[PDB]
């Protein structure tokens, strides 16, 4: 019955096709029922980015000058319903540590509604990590815990 | 049902929490009421 405290505060934003700033979560609960408040993210705006991020950081590129970006792709509603929750799960849930030793710096998460042809219900789901160094724990951590469902895609690109 | 101390939680134990009845804080409440209005 009591809430399940974030290891860090996270602030709220939604950035349309700059941001509007909307508010903090700071337990599993707010940030569960800022998902569902949102839902179906695959029926969101197409391209308009749903933003968390740790502590406030502003989230733009030029703040993470040596980072990277793990992204996962699903195609189907199904897909997101198991993809979102475990990014959730792995970044403010922090089971990312149990790989990173310490701090993960998944300091950032952006979710967007990406129409393609073939699937309308696409949607990308990005991590920023603002140290490069663990990237490779971080992509091989993803791509294990999304490998029961092979549509999932998982890529890691520079900032 | 399980408070680790260091807020590092198992995936089962975070991911089950996606049916809270819990409200979003009011600015996300408010935002998210009106961008599904301007849709439908």
């Amino acid at each position: 019955e009591k809430p399940h405290p974030l290891k860090d505060r996270w602030f709220v934003s939604y950035f349309p096709v700059k941001g509007v700033e909307l508010d903090w979560v700071s337990t599993a609960e707010e940030l569960h029922a800022t998902i569902n408040a949102f839902s179906p993210l695959t029926l969101l705006p197409p391209d308009d980015n749903l933003v968390f991020a740790r502590e406030k950081v502003e989230p733009f590129f030029e703040n993470f000058p040596n980072g990277m970006r793990v992204s996962v792709f699903t195609r189907t509603k199904v897909q997101a319903t198991q993809a979102v929750p475990l990014v959730l799960a792995a970044v403010m849930g922090e089971h990312l540590r149990t790989v990173t030793d310490g701090p993960s710096h998944a300091d950032v998460v952006r979710i967007a509604h990406k129409p393609g042809t073939v699937y309308p219900e696409s949607l990308r789901v990005e991590v920023w990590l603002r140290d490069r160094s663990k990237v490779d724990a971080v992509t091989k951590y993803f791509s294990e815990m999304l490998a029961p469902h092979p549509g999932i895609r998982v890529a890691g690109r520079p900032i | 049902s399980s408070y680790p101390e260091d807020c590092v939680y198992e995936i089962a134990e975070f991911t089950r929490l996606q049916n809270t009845k819990c409200l979003p804080p009011k600015g996300i409440l408010q935002f998210a009421t009106d961008l599904w209005k301007e849709s439908g």
